[PDB]
């Protein structure tokens, strides 16, 4: 019936260091219904060995969901999560700024 | 330990 | 206190197939089940280390009764949408969430039997674990035939029971890594945002279990309304972050001091920029 839309947090496991081997998260909360879609990015481009938890929801009966992959972070690679869900018209892209 | 009954709504 | 909490979740697909069960269960902010009507040949799967050994006739079990709720939620889902008379060619949403509290003293304190459709309350067990109450008059026809079959007898017994019977089990089985905290790792991050104004931001992470407390004081008041919160939000280690930010004067950073409580922490801690 009534819809809505996930928050999005990009985020690390661990607070990122160069050469490091790390987890990039992105974290939806929230949202209603529960079909979502997440896409890890590097450099613009989808991540293939991404991974998440098990649907769940919380007292409001909203839903989430952790989407995760291994990745080791550089200077220089870009990371994003790309979200699409029927509340959103086009997909959203929320960037990782790992000096948050 | 889940519920082991089960009634339709 | 303890607890212990089942979240199911049933969803039809119009035009894409037959409806999709998913349930998971937690002893307080850990994982120890989950249960999937998509995967072939589905089964109950241990999620924490401390349900791997209780061996194959458990997991039958419980593999048994979730592939009895997956096959029972169709047949709710169907009745659903014939008490409302809504068109076959929407997808709906039937939610669960039941369990029960425990006291210090591991009695129960509260138990939980908590239905909603569409993303709203449906059908609820009452506190006396005895009576219902119903969100509308779809959810009344519910509760007569609930009535009618002594449901309510049937969730008292387990919740007063079963419930708190496994619960008090997983938490001695599992006591090392369920019955012990872990303290957050803080730091404090700083950033301009126009010409006179800056975001100081403190951050809690790696800690267990789930709830904390951050604060920030300027010259030790608090600033309860200006400080921004984020949701705790998992790690993926089983462990959780949170950050808590204030937007402050350039130049007036120093006033400013973030403070964080924790189960793992036996005196709060003072973080400054």
């Amino acid at each position: 019936a009534i819809q809505r839309t996930p928050k999005i947090q990009v985020y690390s496991r661990h607070p990122a260091e160069n050469g490091k081997s790390n987890f990039l998260n992105c974290y939806v909360s929230g949202f209603h219904p529960s079909d979502i879609e997440v896409d890890l990015l590097k450099n613009g481009e989808r991540i293939e060995k991404v991974e998440h938890s098990d649907l769940s929801f919380s007292g409001d009966w909203s839903f989430y969901l952790l989407y995760y992959t291994e990745f080791t972070p550089t200077e220089k690679d870009e990371y994003a999560c790309r979200v699409n869900h029927v509340t959103l018209s086009q997909p959203k892209i929320v960037k990782w700024d790992r000096d948050m | 330990r889940a519920f082991p009954g089960l009634r339709y709504v | 206190s303890h607890s212990m909490r089942y979240f199911y979740t049933a969803v039809s697909r119009p035009g894409r197939g037959e409806p999709r069960f998913i349930a998971v269960g937690y002893v307080d902010d850990t994982q120890f089940v989950r249960f999937d009507s998509d995967a072939a040949s589905p089964r109950g799967e241990p999620r924490a280390p401390w349900v791997e050994q209780e061996g194959p006739e458990y997991w039958d079990r419980e593999t048994q009764k979730y592939k009895r709720q997956a096959q029972a939620d169709r047949v709710s889902l169907r009745n659903l949408r014939g008490y409302y008379n809504q068109s076959e060619a929407g997808s709906h949403t039937l939610q669960r969430m039941y369990g029960c509290d425990l006291g210090p003293d591991g009695r129960l304190l509260r138990g939980y039997d908590q239905s909603a459709y569409d993303g709203k309350d449906y059908i609820a067990l009452n506190e006396d674990l005895r009576s219902w109450t119903a969100a509308d008059t779809a959810a009344q026809i519910t509760q007569r035939k609930w009535e009618a079959a002594r449901e309510a007898e049937q969730w008292r017994a387990y919740l007063e029971g079963t419930c708190v019977e496994w619960l008090r089990r997983y938490l001695e089985n599992g006591k090392e890594t369920l019955q012990r905290a872990e303290h957050p790792k803080t730091h404090v991050t700083h950033h301009p945002v126009s010409d006179h104004e800056a975001t100081l931001r403190c951050w809690a992470l790696g800690f267990y279990p789930a709830e904390i407390t951050l604060t920030w004081q300027r010259d030790g008041e608090d600033q309860t309304q200006d400080t921004e919160l984020v949701e705790t939000r998992p790690a993926g280690d089983g462990t959780f972050q949170k950050w808590a930010a204030v937007v402050v004067p350039s130049g007036e950073e120093q006033r400013y001091t973030c403070h964080v409580q924790h189960e793992g922490l036996p005196e709060p801690l003072t973080l400054r920029w």
